[PDB]
């Protein structure tokens, strides 16, 4: 292992870097998008639209 | 100019879509709509704003429909001319009282009631001065008279507004429950007005926070990035051999 | 000619 | 056009040179071209013919020291730094040496533009 | 609810020397306006009453306002 | 090609146009084998204390100044069109 | 040989962008030409968007615009980006103006750079007056009214130059269709003339701090500075993501929110931010005439600066005097902002009138009598060092 086997597999030809590159990427948008919807549902407790159905629509 | 012609610098509140991680409060915005189509859509025009837009917002789909399916709105040409009405649709703006702004001055003496669609960002203040506005009317002081058709409003240019006292005390009754005061209301009507002039804040401040904090994990990543390769420059070494003839 | 400079600061 | 001083009227009369002694002093203390081990007569411009000219006809020794301390306070303005006290450009040190030979080639430039223009005066 | 908490800050020690200027204003322009002379009109000790009462008041209120 | 160009004074590389260097020994490292955020704090704050301390009043005179004329022409203005200004 | 080398395009591409020999020892203040380019980039590929949904009428011109907002799939990014962009543009370009400036990087071998620089700016007012009216807002149409009629000064023609523009008798649907055309055409102009400066600044080489040649100690353009270059453009993405996100309508004034009404008759009319000192110069003058020439004047000054700067060095690096008096005119230039944002009140005159003497007077009479000064004083120094 050490750290030549890392170079070795990413770090050694420029193919092999653009790629995990671009998957590094695919990943890291998922990772963020999920960061930042809970940040934002947590962020607005009592104050959307969904979470006032019951108290204006329910009662007819 | 003279203080009385500019009017009063607006009084300065707290709004929950004011902060930087906080969007509307659509339980009031909702009140605040009820508040604006029984008081004000007699007189003030909000010719902007379709009835899909408050789908989903401060309405159902099968709310907005019901509620919009009770105007009646004008249509293209029948068969052979002619033109007919229709029981509306979820697709049309919101009737404007007034067909032209010339009935709209003949009927409120000289004036002319602005429309409502995006007074709040086009006003020095916005929701502070128009809550203030609303809630200020008190009686003249000494000296100074109000013509007829005129009232006192010290926060507006001038201090005579064409207006009368729009919200009274209980005016309007909220499904939600809560005391319709002239406090409450105006506050649930600023921020109905502020919604129908920026629609997209929601949406705005949510896309901002990741775009930001990216942005400055790659700042972060350049400054040390850059650091890394001007080193064999920065520290360079010059000896000077002096060339003896 | 002088002798190398110290390098091990940087190093 | 080309530089410009009245640094010799002044000279004319002794008790202006007396009064403005100190003044000069501060100002050339201000203006830190010493604090960079150079000279004054390194920043003068040479982008023209003469001063072009010039350069190249100062002494070897001269144009080696030259070019070493323009390197020395390039590579010392690149990390935003100055030397210490100590490696200062003494005043002893901070003499003339470009100004006479710019004169001499301005002077043989000024012969040749004279002879230029000429006119018959019976 | 904003009319009574504006009137108790107007009482209020707050805001005691404008509430003064403007009492001495009511005095004098009634005064002279009985008089029979329209020329006085010091809205700028209403103004800064006004505020003074405003600025007093609103964030109490504000906070209940739910 | 050819065409014959103008005189410039920047050159190339090989033929930069400059005078004739003699006797500068000059040394380097490898990006690779220096350590970067390496004493960058500690010359960074002495550089920027010094420029502090050099330049300062430059900038610190004229935009005090233009401050202050600021602060009272708002004042006085303000003052002058209200109602004890015009008297 | 290098394919770089060989090929013809590649070999435009390599000797201005690759290999280049360039100063070791510039300061982050050259950083400002690529932010520069980026911007004007940014700014012409949104409006190409832009355009697609403008309908350039006097009556229907606002609506459309609203539509944008609000009805597109994220037309309020394309419109905040444009509008802010725009705004970015003069203070990279102030900032530019000032780095030319301050470390004396007009008086030759780039004289021809500074020159182009300067029309470049001029295009680009014109260009912003240009784009800014188009909205029809309550500011643009009375700002358009007012800045428009300034061509009535010229003697004979005079207030038929007005009616040629204006196409018509007053502000109206032709005037719009014009001026979107204008607007459209101009950015091409300018990156071609972006593209001449650049090509003037090659033969040459930028400058240094000390203000000495820098012909001993060169450093190709990558990998060296490519990488500076990065650090400010995403600090200024930075800055104009959270502009755009967080406060689109933030530089904008409150009286832009309104539709266009020919009758009703603004508190004040002033243009934008950027343009607000020559705005206030043009107000101090009471003549009419002279307050349009001096106007031009205020811009078409910079040319005349290299003839006029009687120093022995070059820059501000080592020139006490250079360095108070020009943050002491960029104080005053800021005041000019400020005066001619306001109402043209009491003190506002008198303060705009003694604020534009200065700016005129600096010019004229400071920078000569400083330079020969602090020649005269250095030299007499010099010239009794061993007595
Ligand atoms: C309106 C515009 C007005 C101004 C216009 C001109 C300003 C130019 C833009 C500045 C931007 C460039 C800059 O200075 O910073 C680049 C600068 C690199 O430039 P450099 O080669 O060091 O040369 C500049 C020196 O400062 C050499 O200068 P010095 O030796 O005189 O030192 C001065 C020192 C000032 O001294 C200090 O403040 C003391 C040190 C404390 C550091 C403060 C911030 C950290 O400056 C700094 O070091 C500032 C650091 C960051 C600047 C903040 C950018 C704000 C832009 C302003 C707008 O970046 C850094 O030094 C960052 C260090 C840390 C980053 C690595 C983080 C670790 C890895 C991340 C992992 C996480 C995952
Ligand atoms: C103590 C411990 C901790 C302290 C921390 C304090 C907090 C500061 C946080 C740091 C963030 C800033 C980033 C940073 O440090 O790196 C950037 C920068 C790194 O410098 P650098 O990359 O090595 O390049 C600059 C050289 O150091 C060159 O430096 P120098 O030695 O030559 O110093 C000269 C300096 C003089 O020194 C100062 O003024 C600095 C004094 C205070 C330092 C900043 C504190 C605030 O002035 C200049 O740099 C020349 C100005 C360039 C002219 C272009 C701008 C003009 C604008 C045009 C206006 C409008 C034009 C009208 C056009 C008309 C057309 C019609 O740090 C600086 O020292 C920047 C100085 C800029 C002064 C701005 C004045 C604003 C007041
Ligand atoms: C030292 O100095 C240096 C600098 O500084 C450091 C530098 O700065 C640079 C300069 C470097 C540069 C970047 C060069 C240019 C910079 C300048 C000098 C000045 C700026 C110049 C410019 C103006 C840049 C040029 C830009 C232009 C001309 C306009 C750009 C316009 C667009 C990109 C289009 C915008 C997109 C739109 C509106 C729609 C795009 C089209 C679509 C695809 C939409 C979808 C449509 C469809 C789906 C239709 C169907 C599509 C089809 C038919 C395809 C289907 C597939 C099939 C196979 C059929 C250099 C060299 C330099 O050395
Ligand atoms: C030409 C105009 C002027 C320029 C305008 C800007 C153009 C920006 C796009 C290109 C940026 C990179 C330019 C080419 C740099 C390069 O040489 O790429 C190769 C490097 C590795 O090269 P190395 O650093 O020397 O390491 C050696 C690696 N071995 C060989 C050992 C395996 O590997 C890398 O550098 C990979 C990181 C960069 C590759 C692109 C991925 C990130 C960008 C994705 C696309 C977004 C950009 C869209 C907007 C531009
Ligand atoms: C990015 C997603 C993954 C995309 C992945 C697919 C991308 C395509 C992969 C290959 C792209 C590069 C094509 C050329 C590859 C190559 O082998 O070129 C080698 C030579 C190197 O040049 P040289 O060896 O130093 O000089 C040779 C001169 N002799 C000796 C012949 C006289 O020629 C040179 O390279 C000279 C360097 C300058 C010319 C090339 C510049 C453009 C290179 C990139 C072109 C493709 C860019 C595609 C971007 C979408
Ligand atoms: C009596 C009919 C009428 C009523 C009811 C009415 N408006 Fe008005 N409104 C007008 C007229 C007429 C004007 C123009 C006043 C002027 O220009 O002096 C006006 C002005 C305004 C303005 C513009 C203020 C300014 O400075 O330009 C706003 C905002 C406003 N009203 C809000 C409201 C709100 C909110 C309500 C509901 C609580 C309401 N109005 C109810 C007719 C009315
Ligand atoms: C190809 C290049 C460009 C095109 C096609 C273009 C097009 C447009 C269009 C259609 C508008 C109307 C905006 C709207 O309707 O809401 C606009 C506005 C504007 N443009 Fe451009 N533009 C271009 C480049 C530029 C440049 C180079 C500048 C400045 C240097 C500029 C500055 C402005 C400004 C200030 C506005 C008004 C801001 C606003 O509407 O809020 N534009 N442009
Ligand atoms: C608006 C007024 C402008 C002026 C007065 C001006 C003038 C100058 C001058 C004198 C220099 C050389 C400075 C030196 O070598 O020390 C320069 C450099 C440069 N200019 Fe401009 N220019 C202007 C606008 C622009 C614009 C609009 C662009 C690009 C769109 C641009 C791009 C550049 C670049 C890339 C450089 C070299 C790198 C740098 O200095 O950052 N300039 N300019």
């Amino acid at each position: 292992m050490a750290s030549s086997t890392i170079y070795n597999i990413f770090f050694r030809r420029n193919s092999s870097f653009y790629a995990t590159i671009f998957v590094s990427a695919f990943f890291a948008k998922i990772g963020f998008d999920v960061f930042t919807d809970s940040v934002w549902k947590r962020a607005n407790a009592g104050l959307t639209w969904d979470e006032v159905k019951p108290r204006f629509l329910n009662k007819d | 100019g003279t203080p009385k012609e500019e009017g009063l610098h607006f009084i300065q509140h707290d709004w929950p879509q004011s902060k930087v991680l906080s969007g509307f409060d659509h339980a009031s915005l909702r009140r605040g709509f009820q508040v604006y189509r029984e008081v004000c859509s007699a007189c003030h025009s909000l010719n902007l704003i379709a009835w899909r837009h408050l789908v989903g917002v401060t309405h159902t789909a099968d709310e907005a429909k019901q509620m919009a399916s009770e105007v009646e709105y004008e249509d293209g040409p029948d068969d052979e001319g002619n033109m007919f009405k229709r029981p509306g649709k979820l697709s049309d703006f919101l009737p404007p009282p007034y067909p032209n702004v010339e009935a709209a001055r003949a009927s409120n003496n000289g004036a002319a009631p602005p429309d409502l669609s995006c007074v709040v960002r086009g006003r020095h203040g916005g929701q502070d001065y128009i809550y203030s506005l609303l809630t200020g009317y008190t009686e003249p002081p000494a000296g100074v008279e109000v013509p007829d058709g005129m009232n006192f409003n010290p926060f507006f240019p001038g201090t005579q507004i064409a207006m009368a006292r729009p919200l009274f005390d209980d005016a309007v009754e909220f499904e939600d429950g809560t005391p319709a005061t002239t406090a409450q209301a105006a506050k649930d009507v600023v921020n109905f007005l502020h919604w129908a002039s920026e629609p997209e804040l929601d949406i705005r401040k949510k896309m901002g926070f990741q775009v930001i904090t990216v942005l400055t994990i790659l700042t972060a990543l350049s400054m040390w990035y850059k650091r890394f390769k001007w080193t064999p420059i920065k520290n360079r070494k010059i000896f000077y051999q002096r060339p003896i003839k | 000619s002088p002798e190398m400079p110290d390098f091990s600061e940087y190093q | 056009m080309k530089p410009v001083s009245l640094a010799k009227y002044i000279q004319k009369s002794p008790f202006l040179t007396k009064l403005l002694l100190p003044i000069s002093n501060a100002y050339v203390h201000l203006s830190g071209y010493r604090k960079y081990g150079l000279r004054y007569d390194d920043l003068m411009l040479e982008e023209n013919d003469d001063t072009q000219k010039a350069l190249s006809r100062l002494p070897k020794m001269e144009s080696y020291d030259r070019v070493y301390r323009i390197r020395r306070a390039m590579q010392l303005s690149i990390e935003n730094k100055i030397l210490p006290k100590s490696e200062w450009t003494k005043p002893e040190e901070d003499y003339h040496y470009l100004r006479p030979v710019l004169a001499e080639v301005i002077a043989e430039r000024k012969e040749r533009e004279a002879f230029d223009a000429l006119i018959v005066k019976k | 609810p904003l009319e009574k908490m504006t009137q108790e800050c107007m009482d209020a020690p707050d805001c005691k020397e404008v509430k003064h200027h403007f009492e001495e204003c009511t005095a004098r322009v009634t005064k002279k306006v009985e008089q029979g002379d329209k020329s006085e009109d010091c809205i700028e000790e209403f103004f800064h009453l006004y505020h003074c009462a405003r600025d007093c008041a609103d964030p109490k209120v504000f906070k209940v306002l739910v | 090609g050819g065409a014959a160009g103008g005189k410039t004074y920047l050159g190339w590389w090989g033929h930069l146009g400059g005078p004739k260097q003699k006797g500068i020994i000059t040394y380097s490292l490898s990006p690779f084998q220096q350590r970067p955020m390496a004493g960058f704090f500690k010359t960074s704050t002495q550089n920027m204390f010094r420029r502090v301390m050099t330049e300062g009043l430059y900038v610190a005179i004229p935009f005090g100044i233009a401050y202050y004329i600021y602060c009272w022409g708002k004042e006085r203005n303000e003052f002058l069109n209200s109602k004890h200004g015009r008297h | 040989m290098k394919i770089l080398k060989s090929n013809p395009f590649l070999a435009l591409a390599n000797n201005y962008m690759i290999d280049a020999p360039e100063p070791s020892n510039i300061s982050y203040f050259w950083n400002f030409g690529s932010l520069l380019a980026c911007v004007l980039v940014i700014q012409i590929v949104i409006g190409i968007l832009l355009a697609c949904f403008y309908i350039p009428n006097m009556d229907l011109a606002f609506l459309s615009v609203e539509r944008i907002v609000r009805d597109v799939n994220y037309g309020f990014l394309l419109r905040a980006f444009h509008a802010n962009g725009a705004s970015f543009f003069f203070i990279f370009l102030y900032l530019h103006i000032g780095r030319g400036l301050y470390y004396g990087s007009y008086k030759y071998p780039r004289t021809m750079t500074w020159n182009i620089g300067v029309i470049i700016f001029l295009l680009t007012i014109i260009t912003a007056f240009l784009g800014y009216c188009l909205p029809a807002n309550q500011m643009s149409f009375w700002g358009a009214t007012v800045i428009t009629n300034l061509l009535s000064a010229v003697p004979f023609i005079g207030d038929d130059l007005v009616h040629l523009l204006w196409g018509g008798f007053s502000v109206s649907n032709p005037t719009l269709n014009r001026f979107f055309s204008l607007h459209y055409l101009m950015p091409f102009v300018i990156a071609a003339l972006s593209v001449m400066h650049l090509i003037a600044l090659h033969t040459n080489g930028s400058s240094n701090p000390l203000g000495v040649t820098a012909n001993m100690d060169r450093i190709p353009m990558n990998p060296y500075y490519l990488i500076k270059d990065l650090i400010t453009i995403f600090i200024f993405l930075i800055g104009i993501n959270y502009m755009a996100f967080y406060n689109p309508y933030g530089f904008m004034e409150p009286d832009c929110a309104l539709p266009a009404d020919p009758l009703k008759t603004p508190m004040s009319i002033v243009p934008e931010w950027y343009l607000l000192p020559f705005y206030a110069i043009l107000r101090a003058i009471p003549n009419f005439q002279l307050g349009v020439i001096a106007m031009l004047l205020s811009i078409l000054v910079l040319l005349l600066l290299p003839l006029l700067d009687f120093s022995a060095i070059r820059g501000n690096s080592f020139n006490p005097f250079g360095k108070f008096f020009f943050w002491t005119f960029v104080a005053d230039f800021v005041i000019l902002a400020w005066i001619g944002g306001s109402h043209p009140e009491n003190v506002f005159i008198t303060i705009g009138a003694i604020a534009t003497i200065f700016y005129f007077s600096y010019f004229f009479i400071l920078i000569p009598v400083y330079t020969i000064l602090g020649n005269t004083l250095i030299d007499l120094n010099l010239s009794s060092i061993k007595r």
